[PDB]
């Protein structure tokens, strides 16, 4: 209910994650 | 004598000669009058 | 290819260029099919790759949200929060 | 009666920068954080007589280590201004005064 | 320069003693000494062996700074070539390894270039200048408020 | 008086400095033996410290709050020893090298091999060029007249 | 085959015609200048006779006429400091009284309010201190009064003299001939015997006669004007058989093999002397005995004339495994005909050997009241561990320099060195990994425990109160060390030094001289701190030699030389791939780890060594044992170690110090400098040259020889050799200051 | 708060929630009267808003939400 406590780690480790993972996909592939 | 005359003249012999004459009168100067901040004859 | 000192073919370039397994087996299977048999079927939801890495991220964020959101006091401290009065600044406070 | 050079934080201050004490009594300057601490006596604002090199420190020693003492008995009628050289300018200014 | 000049100036001013930087501003050693040193006791003692207190942010960050634009002089004395060779074993190396040359990079590695490793070791200086300045002066003066 | 500074010979601050450094400075004589060499040299040292002061005080130096002396170079002519006249006789001693090296760089222009007068000074030339820098204020004030300082064509 | 003398004569005839015309050497430098470059080449390539000329025996004969100016040098150097410490010094009153007394031996004149500088020193004095522990040398040897020091002074300016002369005449009059130089049998036996053993030998016999006896007087608390002159000793025998009995026998016990009867003057006690703080010099003279017999033997090993021997090209050839081939076979064809390979060899060895001669001088001091100056033995461990990691690093340039050059596989084939150049990727993929694995796991620490330290959180921290990292292996080899006397070493008394154990502190004066150094987890991380700092180094220097020649990168680098600024921007970008460019960033690698090594000696040294002893044995030491809890953060280093001490330095205006913090600032202004030559290149400075030119051409004022901008190459030797000079010099005041206030 | 005693009390920027702090990190960390660890602004937004006539956090709000629009738009 501490809205703080669910949104540091989903901004620190849930959209860091997310985010690196779709843009190494889009870098580093042929199209 | 000719050619000592030559090497005794070369870039780095002749600058240090003329600093170390430099060096000599201004330290004669400044401790013959030490402590000068202003110019007061006139 | 390897007659006496003869080290470059064009028929094969595979074996001239090294292109080799060092360490391949090519061996059979080392496990019984009856261990096989359990494993490939039980774990067998998990080879897709688009479903695999849907699920890994959405389930992964859904646990450390949980996980993060109703930690006790004796884990974090940081909510468990002060347990002292504050000080004053030199002037301000 | 014991005082602190520098506070704990860092600080650079006394530990009371004030000191109100009764004579027959020695004030022990120990170190505490920020040292080396140096004590020095005015010499100026001071009663009477009292050299300066009695209760003063050399102007170019300091205390090291964390846990060095500077013992000095005063005990003269009046009040003292005692200040730290190196850190007379970040406000390590004190008084000591006898009644 | 600029912001050292202000700075100083405005925190002797603030403790009423103008004259301080009066004194001592006219030589360098006052700057090296009743400037950074003094005001720099209470920044680096934000954490000790003894505990910690609010201005420990700003000593690591004091700390951090100093360390980035350390790093920052590595990309701009250090050269290419060095680091392209040292590149170029460490390919051969993992590629010659077992069980890791079954994973194979996809761009091939190479050094940076030369003005990108400028770009990168000016980076790195601004940004620990930047942090390590802004972490002295907010320290200093939040640890006197004054 | 100018910027709000006292003289220094009126100036209190200036005289407690004057008392400290020579208190400091005996300090270590009274150590010594009363005639020894250190001794000697201790109140050699107290003897230019005080003639220093007395001097500083006769010429009429401004000093601060700091109580140390201050130089005024507005131009004010209370003043103009302080950085006027040792401006001029520093422009007149820096135009007199500036004009020495460029005469002997313009006669030693000549030659075939120029560079090998350079690196040998070809000193018996020189000996007779640096006496042009007692008149130089005069050669170049008609060199620039006479139009041939500055090369033209460039 | 027979090793004999030969020479030629009159090769050059001294005259003054090459000093009219600079840069003889070389055909275009000859010619004249063109441009301001060439000057600087003219400095540059002085010394480097190797490319003047191709001829061996050339390069050998001034190779041997330049050892002997600079060992005139040396000489003058030498009675340069005798003459000013007979004249310009206290070294009587120091005498008299030393722990009281702070050496010195260097006035100022006073001229510009300079002589504030002249510092009370003590002893009725007024000058410098010195740290160079001159005064502890002569009272080791015997030295009483300033005759003494007069006559040896005299003497090392006439043998300067003789040294000048003898390089002249040898290379002028009598130039040895290639094979008189590529003796290299004889030339081992003479130095191992003809100079090290017999001098060791010299030595001894000074110290048994002179030394001892003096010493023995000196230490009875004798007045030093009333003990006898040294040659007394030698003319009348009672007078050393007084102090040590078994003199009256005289020589027979040597002969008759009754040398025990020899122990009261040449002993195995071990440890300090109480009085003095030093080694027992009846354990020195001991020591140079031993050391002359073992000398003396081991110079009779190459074969010269006599048929008995050893061939040093027997012994390297059969030398080889199945690892190897055929490895060890062409060694010596090598090592006698290239210098690089030799000087290489040479630096390396002479700079690990200055380094532990740092090590072993502070571990046990072998002069009397040396312990006690704190600020002689500080400053003679920080110029000795310089001074070795300067050659370590002159060693790899020499070695890159023999690859480039002199090696050469069609003529002189080596198979070692071959099998090198042949996995070169492997070693330096492995090195690499090390160093990345040491960095990780030393400095990674200390972020963790300043991390640690800043949340609040010192439980979690790598300390000796929380997660302790204990050096067990070291511990327990000091704690033998400590046991050895009595048990595996029976014939000593004490350890070998105070530092390994047993407690016997020793002081002098009311000064800690020396005790136990405990090992925790500070040391630990200290340890392997210096381990990552050594082996990034390596990397640099061993990556520069072996990648010399060529890379995969560019296969011809040996044709473009040693020292050259790149390859162009091809290929991504060459800069810096030569190998001097490798030992120019060697150079900022090793400032690195010395500087470390210096901190942590110093820190280490003031917070559990030196000290103040009191009446009850409390030891106070001058930091008060702060080390152990403080030197585990970066912040501890920062605060506790660099900010404490340098207000030493920063306040020392006012005073005789003064000199060192103008020195402290100064170097500062120079380190901050050297960034201007490392940060930019050759290309702007020209540009801007250029415009600077034309100012000048506008008023008939330009330069005959072209102003050029400084070389690539040349940028790059500046800057790193004002980044040395500034940091080092930094250092060296911060510790003069620190050390002369606070000792 | 501050509006109440501009001269007397630290303006608060945003609370840390970090849970690699340590119990004395979170004692140390927790002033302007705040239930936590908060940071204290040093922007001047505070004195900013206070004299351009901003008193209460429902007007904070209120600017909040036009700039989002604003944004959006
Ligand atoms: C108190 C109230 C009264 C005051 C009167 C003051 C008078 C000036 C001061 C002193 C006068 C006596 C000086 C000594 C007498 C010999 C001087 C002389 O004739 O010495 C001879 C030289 C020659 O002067 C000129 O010198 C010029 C340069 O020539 C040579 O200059 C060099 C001379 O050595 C070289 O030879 C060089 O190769 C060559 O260029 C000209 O070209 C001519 O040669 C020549 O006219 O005079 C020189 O300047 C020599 C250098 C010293 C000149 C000093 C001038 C004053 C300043
Ligand atoms: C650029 C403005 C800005 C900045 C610098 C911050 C910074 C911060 N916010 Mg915050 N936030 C903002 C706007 C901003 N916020 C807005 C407009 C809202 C809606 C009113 C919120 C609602 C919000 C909540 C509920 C919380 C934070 C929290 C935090 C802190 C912890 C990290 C975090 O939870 O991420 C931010 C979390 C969000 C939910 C942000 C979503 C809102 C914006 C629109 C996202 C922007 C994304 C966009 C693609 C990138 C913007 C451009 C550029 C900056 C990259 C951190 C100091 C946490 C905290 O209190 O600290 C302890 C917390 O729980 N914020
Ligand atoms: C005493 C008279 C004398 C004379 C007239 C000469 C004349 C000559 N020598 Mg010679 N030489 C002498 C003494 C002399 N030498 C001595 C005593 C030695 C033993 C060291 C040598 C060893 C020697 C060698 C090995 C060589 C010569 C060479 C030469 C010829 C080339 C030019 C030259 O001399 O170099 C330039 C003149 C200088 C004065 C250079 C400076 C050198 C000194 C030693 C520097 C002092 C070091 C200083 C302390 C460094 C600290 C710096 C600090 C002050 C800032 C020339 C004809 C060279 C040659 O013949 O080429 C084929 C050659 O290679 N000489
Ligand atoms: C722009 C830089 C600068 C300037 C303007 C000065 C200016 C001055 N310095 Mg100084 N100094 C400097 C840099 C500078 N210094 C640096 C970098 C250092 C460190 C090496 C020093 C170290 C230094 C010392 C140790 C001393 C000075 C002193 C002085 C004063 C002496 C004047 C004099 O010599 O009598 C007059 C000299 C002449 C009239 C000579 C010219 C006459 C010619 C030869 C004859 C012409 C005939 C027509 C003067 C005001 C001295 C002083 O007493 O200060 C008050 C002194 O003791 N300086
Ligand atoms: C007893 C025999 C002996 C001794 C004592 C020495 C001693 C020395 N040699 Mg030497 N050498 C010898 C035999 C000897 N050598 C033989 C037989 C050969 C031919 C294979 C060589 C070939 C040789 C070369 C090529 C070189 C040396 C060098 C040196 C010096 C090394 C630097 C040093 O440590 O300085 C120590 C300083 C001292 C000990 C001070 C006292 C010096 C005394 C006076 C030396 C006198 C010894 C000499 C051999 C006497 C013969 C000459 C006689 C006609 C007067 C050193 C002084 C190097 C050098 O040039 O020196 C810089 C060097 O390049 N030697
Ligand atoms: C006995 C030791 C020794 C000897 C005999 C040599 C001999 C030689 N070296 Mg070498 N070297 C050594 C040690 C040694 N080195 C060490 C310890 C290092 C590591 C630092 C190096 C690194 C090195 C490099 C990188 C190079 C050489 C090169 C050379 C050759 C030419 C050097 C030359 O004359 O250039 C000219 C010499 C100078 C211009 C003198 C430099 C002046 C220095 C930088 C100033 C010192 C400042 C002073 C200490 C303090 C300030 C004083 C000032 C303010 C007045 C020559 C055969 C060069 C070569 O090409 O090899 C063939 C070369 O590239 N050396
Ligand atoms: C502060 C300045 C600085 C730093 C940090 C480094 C660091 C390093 N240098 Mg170096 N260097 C510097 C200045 C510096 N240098 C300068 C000014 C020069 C010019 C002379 C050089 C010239 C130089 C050369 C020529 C070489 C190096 C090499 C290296 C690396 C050695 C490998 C190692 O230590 O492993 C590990 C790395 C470290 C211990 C550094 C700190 C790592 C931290 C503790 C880890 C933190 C991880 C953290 C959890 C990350 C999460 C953050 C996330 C948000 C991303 C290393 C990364 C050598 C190399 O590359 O190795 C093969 C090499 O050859 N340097
Ligand atoms: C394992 C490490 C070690 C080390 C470094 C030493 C070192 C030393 N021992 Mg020692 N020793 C050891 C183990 C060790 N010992 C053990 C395990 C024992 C049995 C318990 C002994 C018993 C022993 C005795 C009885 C003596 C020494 C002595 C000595 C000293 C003179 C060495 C010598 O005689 O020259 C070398 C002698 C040789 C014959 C060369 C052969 C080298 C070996 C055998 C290979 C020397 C400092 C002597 C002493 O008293 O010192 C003053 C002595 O009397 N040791
Ligand atoms: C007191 C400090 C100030 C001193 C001013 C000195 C006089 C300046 C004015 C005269 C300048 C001059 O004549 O040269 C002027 C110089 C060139 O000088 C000119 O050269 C010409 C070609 O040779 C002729 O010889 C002219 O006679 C000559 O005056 O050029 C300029 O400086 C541009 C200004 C306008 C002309
Ligand atoms: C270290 C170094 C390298 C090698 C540097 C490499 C190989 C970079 C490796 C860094 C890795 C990729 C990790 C870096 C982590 C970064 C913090 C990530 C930033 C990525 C985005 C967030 C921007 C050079 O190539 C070079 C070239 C020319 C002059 C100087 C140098 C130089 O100093
Ligand atoms: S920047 Fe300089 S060193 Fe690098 S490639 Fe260009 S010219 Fe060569
Ligand atoms: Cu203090």
């Amino acid at each position: 209910i501490n809205l703080p406590s669910l949104f540091v780690p989903l901004v620190g480790l849930l959209f860091p994650a997310v985010a690196m993972a779709s843009l190494f996909l889009h870098v580093e592939k042929r199209l | 004598m000719r050619d000592l005359k030559t090497y005794l003249s070369v870039a780095p012999v002749a600058s240090t000669l003329w600093f170390a004459a430099l060096a000599g009168l201004l330290i004669e100067i400044n401790r013959f009058f030490p402590d000068a901040l202003t110019f007061p004859f006139f | 290819y390897g007659d006496k000192s003869v080290y470059f073919d064009l028929e094969d370039l595979g074996n001239t260029t090294g292109q080799w397994d060092l360490y391949g087996s090519d061996a059979p299977s080392p496990y019984n099919s009856l261990q096989s048999k359990f494993f490939e079927t039980f774990a067998a939801p998990f080879t897709k790759r688009g479903l695999l890495l849907k699920f890994l991220i959405l389930g992964g964020g859904s646990t450390l949200a949980y996980f993060s959101a109703t930690a006790s006091g004796d884990i974090l401290p940081i909510k468990k929060g002060p347990q002292l009065p504050p000080q004053l600044g030199p002037r301000l406070g | 009666v014991e005082v602190l050079l520098g506070a704990s934080d860092g600080g650079l201050a006394f530990v009371p920068s004030s000191l109100e004490v009764s004579a027959g009594e020695t004030i022990v300057f120990k170190n505490n954080a920020g040292f080396p601490h140096n004590v020095v006596f005015d010499e100026d604002e001071i009663p009477a007589g009292v050299d300066a090199s009695k209760i003063s420190m050399p102007e170019e020693d300091l205390l090291n280590a964390p846990g060095e003492t500077y013992s000095v008995k005063l005990d003269a009628k009046g009040t003292y201004k005692f200040y730290c050289s190196p850190h007379q300018g970040a406000g390590m200014v004190g008084q000591v005064t006898v009644n | 320069w600029v912001t050292f000049y202000w700075h100083w100036k405005h925190i002797t001013l603030w403790q009423g003693n103008v004259s301080q930087f009066n004194e001592s501003s006219t030589y360098l050693m006052g700057w090296l000494r009743d400037y950074l040193w003094l005001n720099s006791s209470q920044l680096i003692n934000g954490y000790n062996p003894f505990g910690m207190n609010s201005l420990s942010v700003w000593a690591w960050m004091f700390l951090f700074g100093h360390l980035v634009w350390a790093t920052g002089f590595m990309f701009l004395i250090s050269w290419r070539g060095y680091w392209q060779e040292l590149i170029e074993t460490l390919a051969w190396a993992h590629e010659r390894t077992p069980l890791a040359n079954l994973i194979r990079w996809r761009d091939k590695p190479v050094a940076l270039s030369i003005v990108q490793a400028r770009l990168v070791g000016l980076v790195h200086f601004s940004v620990g200048y930047i942090f390590t300045y802004a972490a002295f002066l907010i320290a200093s003066t939040s640890g006197k408020f004054g | 008086d100018i910027a709000g500074l006292t003289p220094c010979k009126d100036s209190k601050q200036f005289a407690k400095r004057e008392k400290q450094s020579i208190k400091k400075l005996e300090s270590s004589l009274k150590l010594y033996a009363p005639d020894s060499a250190p001794a000697l040299a201790i109140n050699a040292t107290i003897e230019k410290t005080k003639r220093r002061f007395d001097n500083y005080g006769k010429q009429g130096l401004l000093c601060g709050a700091d109580g140390l002396p201050h130089l005024i170079v507005s131009g004010d002519q209370r003043h103009w020893g302080e950085f006027i006249t040792p401006g001029i006789l520093f422009l007149y001693i820096a135009g007199w090298i500036g004009w020495v090296g460029r005469s002997y760089l313009i006669a030693i222009r000549d030659d075939k091999k120029p560079t090998q007068k350079e690196i040998i000074i070809d000193v018996p030339l020189a000996t007779g060029l640096v006496f042009r820098g007692f008149s130089w204020p005069i050669a170049a004030y008609r060199e620039l007249l006479n139009g041939e300082l500055v090369a033209k064509d460039v | 085959p027979e090793v004999k003398i030969l020479v030629d004569r009159d090769p050059i005839k001294t005259s003054f015609e090459q000093w009219a015309k600079p840069g003889h050497f070389s055909r275009t430098i000859a010619k004249g200048p063109d441009t301001t470059t060439w000057i600087w080449n003219l400095h540059a390539d002085a010394h480097d006779f190797d490319s003047h000329t191709s001829d061996l025996e050339e390069i050998s004969r001034k190779v041997f006429s330049a050892h002997f100016g600079q060992l005139s040098i040396i000489f003058l150097w030498l009675s340069g400091m005798y003459f000013h410490g007979a004249r310009f010094s206290n070294y009587e009153a120091w005498l008299n009284d030393p722990t009281h007394i702070r050496p010195s031996a260097q006035v100022v004149w006073p001229i510009v309010g300079q002589e504030i500088l002249n510092g009370d020193v003590g002893g009725g004095f007024r000058g410098i201190q010195i740290t160079s522990g001159f005064f502890q040398i002569w009272r080791a040897s015997g030295i009483t009064s300033e005759l003494q020091l007069y006559c040896t002074a005299i003497g090392a300016l006439v043998f300067a003299a003789l040294m000048l002369f003898a390089g002249w005449f040898h290379y002028h009059k009598a130039a040895p001939k290639l094979v008189w130089f590529q003796d290299v049998e004889s030339m081992l036996n003479h130095h191992l015997a003809g100079l090290l053993g017999l001098g060791s030998l010299s030595w001894a016999g000074h110290q048994v006669h002179v030394s001892l006896p003096i010493n023995q007087f000196l230490n009875a608390g004798v007045d030093p004007k009333e003990i006898p002159l040294p040659h007394e000793f030698i003319l009348n025998r009672d007078l050393l058989a007084q102090l040590y009995p078994s003199f009256a026998e005289g020589a027979t016990p040597f002969f008759t093999l009754n040398w025990s009867k020899y122990a009261d003057f040449l002993t195995f006690r071990g440890g300090l002397d109480p009085l003095t703080g030093g080694l027992w010099l009846t354990d020195i003279a001991h020591h140079h005995l031993a050391i002359a017999i073992l000398f003396l033997i081991a110079g009779h090993m190459y074969r010269t004339n006599w048929g008995i021997g050893h061939g040093i090209k027997d012994i390297l050839e059969a030398h080889k495994g199945p690892f190897t081939g055929q490895g060890h076979k062409g060694l010596y064809e090598i090592l006698t005909t290239s210098w690089h390979a030799q000087l290489s060899i040479n630096l390396a060895m002479l700079g690990s050997l200055t380094i532990i001669v740092a090590h072993h001088m502070y571990a046990m001091p072998p002069y009397p009241y040396l312990a006690t100056d704190y600020g002689t033995q500080l400053s003679l461990f920080t110029h000795h561990m310089w001074i070795g990691g300067f050659l370590i690093v002159g060693a790899a340039a020499h070695a890159a320099i023999f690859m480039v050059r002199d090696y050469d596989p069609t003529t002189r084939y080596n198979d070692l060195l071959d099998r090198v150049l042949r996995h070169r990727d492997a070693i330096i993929s492995h090195l690499n990994w090390v160093c990345i694995f040491l960095g990780f796991h030393s400095f990674g620490l200390y972020i963790h425990n300043d991390t640690m330290s800043a949340l609040g959180r010192p439980q979690d921290m790598f300390s000796d109160t929380a997660i302790q990292l204990q050096p067990v292996f070291a511990q327990w080899i000091q704690n033998t060390h400590a046991l050895a006397p009595g048990t595996t070493a029976p014939g000593a008394t004490t350890s070998t030094s105070l530092t390994w154990g047993g407690g016997d502190l020793v002081s002098v004066g009311g000064k800690v001289a020396l005790l136990p150094i405990p090992l925790g987890t500070a040391d630990f991380l200290v340890h392997h701190i210096h381990a990552f700092t050594i082996h990034v180094t390596v990397l640099i220097l061993l990556k520069g030699v072996l990648f010399a020649r060529s890379s995969r990168l560019i296969p011809d680098k040996a044709n473009l030389g040693f020292r050259f600024p790149c390859d162009g921007p091809g290929r991504g970008g060459t800069c810096q791939v030569s190998a001097w460019d490798h030992v120019f960033l060697g150079l900022f690698w090793m400032y690195n780890a010395i500087s470390v090594v210096i901190f942590h000696f110093s820190w280490k040294m003031q917070s559990d060594v030196w000290g103040s002893i009191n009446d009850q044995g409390v030891v106070t030491h001058i930091t008060g044992g702060n080390f152990a809890q403080s030197s585990i953060t970066i912040n501890g280093w920062l605060r506790d170690f660099l900010w404490a001490q340098a207000s030493q330095v920063i306040q020392s205006y006012g005073s005789s110090l003064s000199a060192y913090g103008l020195f402290f600032l100064g170097a500062h202004f120079v380190w901050a400098f050297s960034l201007m030559f490392l940060f930019s290149g050759r290309g702007y400075w020209q540009e801007l040259i250029e415009s600077i030119v034309w100012a000048h051409n506008k008023l008939k004022v330009a330069p005959a020889t072209q102003p050029r901008a400084l070389s690539i190459v040349q940028g790059r030797a500046v800057g790193v050799t004002h980044y040395l000079l500034g940091g080092i010099a930094t250092t060296w005041a911060f510790f003069l200051a620190r050390i002369i206030a606070v000792g | 708060a501050w509006v109440q005693d501009p001269l007397h009390v630290r303006p608060i920027a945003h609370a840390i929630w970090d849970p690699h702090f340590g119990q004395p990190a979170v004692e140390a960390f927790t002033r302007g009267g705040a239930l936590g660890p908060v940071n204290i602004a040093y922007s001047g937004v505070y004195q900013w808003w206070y004299t351009i006539g901003l008193r209460t956090n429902e007007d904070l709000y209120t600017g909040a939400i036009f700039l989002l629009f604003l944004s959006f738009i």
